[PDB]
């Protein structure tokens, strides 16, 4: 149970407005979804012959999450026939050609994500007021992208009872990659370091864009290591949470394709 | 006439038919509907198949356009088979993303309004006129011949008029579409295969207009076909009964050629109104008195013969005999007169009159074909009422 979405971050990641941060924005909106066990994927066999990105999304929670757009969109999964994820992602950033479902396209979400972080008192308008939180995520991003062996820092918005908390890191690395606002947090280290770091993230990428996610893959980096040991150590715990992880490799791969 | 297909791409949207070929191009440059041959049709990409194309429009600076996604088959007659759009679909060329807001309510309303409609068509038919109409008609002719007032996807198809003005090509693609009901019902009496069937359309345009169009004129047309081995022939029957408001502001000359045009193309003119001295033109009023149903019919009856004193013969209808490929032997009988309802608060009465008068000639219909005895009821036959009903009730729930 956070308490920033993971739109809010990447958004706050952003700052020091393209179409790449509007798809990922989206994408987050379908990752932060999946993550509170609203969404799942059919249990179909058929499904599994086409590519994970185009499989369709079931919805079997109703309850607010209190955030207006991850609300409004799952009040658009309501009354709708099961779309893919690509699809749908699609038709929240309003790039399919139907008219039909033009009402489907989120409107002003830099206001609404605004309104968000200053009414949670994060952001000030006159600009954040709390660095350090901004700061703690960025290094828990570069505990993932540097870190020979992979450790967490908690604050009060993203404590150490967070579930999926290390899968919350990868989806903000992946998401944040895919608008290529990543490479704001880069910026301090060395050259190495970046080099490094980017190419961590793509074979982030290259791994978690499919279901099951392998993690017999030796990295040759060296980078964030036991990644797959602690991953495995999370799926562990909430077994039958199979769905939502097909869900969020399945965004991953339309982070890929962007 | 036929299937067409297409297929989206950024530079425009290039439409073909489904079976040399023509390709009909809405390019996104300048919005703009062109011709172009099969060799410009995108080798790959996205190929939607849909049911027809009711055309294009033209909102600010964008021109969309309107699609017909899957029919339901609604009617079956002498081979011509009738479909009613199930879904409809409205596509443009720029991205949800990158329409105008101001646009976006034409948008709203327009799907608004393609909502709770029910529209009909034939690919081998054109149902814009009456069966009377259509045998004055030539086999060949489709798009060309087709009745000014109920040509519903005139407006759309401006630019595929004038493109078909000068290429033949394009008559195949512009298909007649009306608003109203169209539907056959598969039946049998006294040991004789027969299948009923009933049409509605509104017109386009619009007391009296100043133009002449009186407004809410709907044509209900009801057609019948009867195979008899005993006679080794195809009987093909087309009662018709328009109806709408009516003259009583409303100009002198306007309601000349109002009436003119009525009498031109429907002959004589029975008007019934519910509650010059032209000599084929009359008017008629009626009061229900509140009274029960049956002596609700009963006065409608009463109403009949009111009418069948004033000169209106439940004889008068189209009647024609056809071969066995379909071709038409020989023409029976025209008809010349249309009896035209008008009423206050409830529509229902009309779609009332219209019945009891269409099933009074039926019995006559019956009778011309020796289907039944000389003085017998039709409406003795249950199944048969109850198809007629259902029908009717059908037909009322698609006009409301």
């Amino acid at each position: 149970i956070p308490t920033l979405t993971l739109m809010e971050e990447v958004l706050l990641m952003g700052l020091r407005w393209n179409d790449s941060i509007s798809y990922a924005l989206r994408g987050c909106i379908i990752i932060e979804l999946a993550l509170r066990g609203k969404i799942r994927i059919l249990d179909d066999s058929a499904r599994k012959r086409f590519d994970l990105s185009e499989r369709l999304i079931e919805v079997i929670d109703s309850s607010k999450t209190g955030e207006v757009l991850l609300d409004e969109t799952l009040q658009l999964m309501k009354n709708d026939e099961p779309l893919s994820i690509s699809n749908w992602i699609d038709l929240l950033s309003g790039e399919t050609w139907n008219l039909l479902k033009i009402n489907y396209q989120l409107k002003q979400v830099r206001e609404r994500l605004a309104k968000g972080l200053v009414d949670k008192g994060v952001l000030r308008t006159e600009p954040i007021a709390d660095a350090s939180c901004k700061e703690a995520i960025k290094r828990r991003v570069l505990s993932v992208l540097v870190s020979r062996n992979m450790e967490l820092s908690y604050n009060e918005y993203f404590p150490e009872t967070t579930s999926f908390k290390i899968i919350r890191t990868l989806a903000l690395i992946c998401g944040s990659y895919g608008a290529n606002v990543l490479e704001n947090v880069l910026t301090t280290l060395e050259y190495e370091k970046r080099d490094k770091a980017i190419s961590r993230a793509e074979e982030i990428m290259a791994q978690f864009s499919q279901y099951p996610f392998d993690l017999e893959k030796e990295t040759e980096l060296g980078v964030s290591v036991n990644l797959n040991k602690e991953v495995k150590e999370e799926i562990e715990n909430n077994p039958g949470h199979d769905l939502q992880l097909e869900v969020i490799a399945g965004v991953f791969e339309v982070f890929s394709r962007m | 006439t036929g299937p067409i297909v297409y297929v989206q791409n950024a530079d425009g949207i290039f439409f073909k038919l489904a079976e040399n070929d023509a390709v009909i191009h809405l390019a996104n440059q300048d919005q703009g509907v062109r011709v172009l041959g099969a060799e410009e049709f995108p080798v790959q990409g996205e190929v939607v198949k849909i049911a027809s194309l009711m055309g294009f429009i033209k909102l600010k600076l964008n021109r969309y356009a309107i699609i017909a996604n899957t029919v339901e088959e609604t009617g079956r007659f002498n081979g011509h088979v009738f479909y009613r759009v199930l879904q409809h679909s409205i596509v443009s060329t720029k991205f949800n993303s990158r329409i105008d807001s101001e646009e976006a309510e034409y948008i709203k309303l327009l799907e608004l309004h393609l909502k709770n409609s029910t529209f009909y068509f034939s690919y081998t038919y054109d149902l814009t006129n009456s069966l009377q109409r259509n045998e004055k008609v030539g086999p060949a002719a489709s798009w060309k011949t087709a009745d000014e007032r109920f040509f519903w996807n005139h407006y759309l198809t401006e630019d595929l008029r004038n493109f078909a003005h000068q290429d033949p090509r394009i008559d195949s693609f512009i298909q007649p579409v009306i608003y109203g009901y169209a539907k056959t019902v598969d039946a049998v009496l006294n040991a004789t295969p027969i299948v009923l069937g009933l049409i509605t359309r509104r017109s386009i345009f619009r007391g009296v207009d100043k133009d002449g169009n009186v407004g809410n004129f709907n044509e209900t047309e009801q057609i019948l076909l009867a195979e008899n081995p005993e006679s080794e022939k195809i009987h093909v029957f087309s009662f018709l009964q328009t109806r709408g408001s009516v003259p009583i502001e409303n100009s002198l000359d306007a309601t000349k050629k109002h009436f003119d045009q009525q009498k031109e193309l429907y002959g004589d003119n029975y008007l019934v109104n519910l509650v010059l001295n032209d000599p084929k033109i009359h008017y008629v009023y009626f009061d229900f008195h509140h009274e029960c149903r049956k002596m609700q019919w009963h006065r409608v009856k009463l109403l009949i013969d009111h009418l069948e004193k004033l000169g209106l013969s439940n004889e008068d209808f189209f009647h024609k005999v056809i071969d066995s490929n379909g071709n038409t032997v020989e023409i029976v009988n025209e008809q010349h007169s249309v009896v035209r309802t008008n009423c206050m608060d409830c529509l229902d009465r009309t779609n009332v009159v219209q019945s009891v008068l269409a099933q009074w000639v039926l019995q006559k219909e019956f009778e011309s074909a020796d289907v039944v005895a000389t003085g017998s009821t039709w409406e003795d036959n249950a199944p048969l009422l109850t198809s007629y009903q259902n029908l009717w009730a059908d037909n009322a729930d698609a006009v409301s």
